[PDB]
């Protein structure tokens, strides 16, 4: 799962597309607590 | 989109907006759809219509798919429009699965190899072989009654498979559908060179290069050894590709799967992207301008 | 898994994760979407988006999984995102359909063979027969058209296929594409004590085990009775049951 | 074929014919004239075309 991952066309959209969702999901929980908080 | 006549991709897109339109119209002045807000409470209004500008065009659009909103009316004047509206998404969708299917079945079934050693029982491509050369000398009397029937078709047409010289039959194979049939070797080292160019099937004959001789010389016997030194060397190896290595073609996807992959489905998702980014934009937009009628 | 290659399958994962958290990130900055709490709301101070990651998440899962979930979307750019969300999975799943009858149709509308003749119109596959064993020459003396093209590719190969010893083309069409013509009672014998093998066709020939005797044999003509009542005891029958089946069932799959 | 029977010629005891015919049905059905025969007289119309 590692050259699964790893060997893909320009796996490296891969990783811009994981890093795009991971962030956005960071940027979730915030707004979260900050709804909470009001 | 393509198992469908655009004609209609458009007049349901039109007829989206007519149906939505037409719903608002006949929510507009009707009594029974105004619902009463502070239910519990018998003191308000009605002025609950369960329906907007926004939501005539809102379900008309999420009806068509398979998970609906709950803005459903109340009247029965509006229940009929609505069946009406979810019949005909049914028959939209029943034609749209199945029609791709059709194209994807027809497409499995479109075998390419053009039978990949007989392109006998094809009878339309018109293959060609070097005039008079070797090759139809060996389909000459050859009754392995497969290629026969190769050599009685070339035996036909022979003024159009029958081709001047090697050069003149793969440059009439350029020129249009035209499959060609001579020695392995040169088969080999042309499509070596043009690349995409195209290597077809496997083999047929099998003949002998060796040396010619004076009759009866020793020299044959004794030359005979040495070649047999060179081959259980392996210089021969070598050497045939150092005549016959050329320029490598770029390879191309044959035992992988023909399960449906992105370069038949992608479009979609950047369809996703550029709507979505679309949608931020005016959202902020919107945000905006709530802002500005605020302030 | 099949029918979807697996270049797909992340874009389903990457593409619904997108949607999920940019319909949320849409949702939650809007200033329509907040919303009184209160069945008879006399105008409360409380308004507020519902929307939690577990609400939208799997709203997602949920239209991805084919199935409308709760949680209606109110303002323009949320509902014009989860529409593109709907029209996403409503077109992947029906390809997906699409491509799986693709196969289960394709896959159910071949045709294995069956028939001499109709591997005689064929060529990858390859006759084979021991060589000599009295089926091979049979092709060489044989007289039907169909029988002396099949004579003549085993002369076309000339040996290149054929081979002289029975379990050797029997491993070769175990691993390969080919025949090997031989006789009915192994073929019977083999098959039902064998793995990933069938009969195939009818029975080209009509060859007879008797037993030889000289011209003077006085048990000629008692044994041909004798014979004949075993035969219509069919003692024979069991007897091919012990020898052939016996073993051939309990190794049968 | 849920049973086995033959069709073969019949004569009284003692005829020189029946080795003499045993050899030539031998032969004849080595010719697979035999075949072609029966094929021809059991052949009657033949399949049409259902697909
Ligand atoms: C191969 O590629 C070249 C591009 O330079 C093109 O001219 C040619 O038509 C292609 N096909 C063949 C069979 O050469
Ligand atoms: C199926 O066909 C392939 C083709 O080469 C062969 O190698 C293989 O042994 C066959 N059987 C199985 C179980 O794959
Ligand atoms: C049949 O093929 C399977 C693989 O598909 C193999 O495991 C098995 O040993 C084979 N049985 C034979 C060749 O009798």
């Amino acid at each position: 799962k590692t050259h699964g991952t790893i060997i893909g066309v320009t796996s490296g959209i891969v990783l811009v597309l994981l890093i795009i969702s991971i962030l956005v999901q960071v940027k979730q929980p915030r707004k979260k607590v900050m709804a909470c908080k009001t | 989109l393509n198992p469908l006549s655009p004609d209609i991709w458009m007049y349901v897109l039109l007829a989206c907006l007519g149906v939505s339109c037409v719903l608002f119209v006949i929510a507009r002045f009707s009594p029974y759809e105004w619902y009463n807000p502070h239910p519990c409470n018998p003191d308000s209004d009605v002025v609950e219509n369960n329906f907007t500008l926004l939501n005539s065009f809102w379900f008309g659009v999420g009806a068509l798919m398979q998970q609906g909103s709950e803005l459903m009316p109340k009247a029965l004047s509006t229940r009929i429009v609505g069946g009406i509206w979810w019949f005909f998404t049914l028959i939209i969708i029943s034609s749209y699965t199945a029609n791709l299917a059709a194209f994807l079945t027809v497409e499995r079934m479109e075998s390419p190899i053009d039978s990949a050693d007989d392109l006998a029982k094809q009878t339309k491509i018109e293959y060609g072989a070097v005039e008079d050369g070797a090759t139809m000398t060996f389909f000459k009397k050859s009754k392995i009654s497969t290629y026969d029937k190769m050599w009685a078709f070339m035996s036909s047409r022979r003024q159009s498979v029958l081709v001047k010289s090697n050069e003149e039959g793969i440059q009439r194979v350029l020129t249009s559908d035209y499959a060609f049939l001579m020695e392995s070797t040169t088969i080999e080292f042309v499509t070596q060179r043009n690349c995409n160019l195209t290597q077809i099937g496997g083999l047929i004959d099998s003949k002998g290069y060796g040396v010619g001789t004076p009759m009866g010389s020793p020299y044959r016997d004794k030359i005979t050894i040495a070649i047999l030194q060179l081959q259980e060397e392996g210089k021969l190896h070598m050497m045939k590709e150092k005549w016959w290595r050329g320029n490598g073609c770029p390879e191309e996807e044959s035992k992988e799967a023909s399960a449906l992959g992105v370069q038949n489905i992608g479009g979609i998702f950047i369809v996703l992207a550029a709507g979505l980014v679309l949608s931020v934009f005016v959202a902020v937009g919107e945000f905006l301008y709530k802002s500005k009628k605020n302030a």
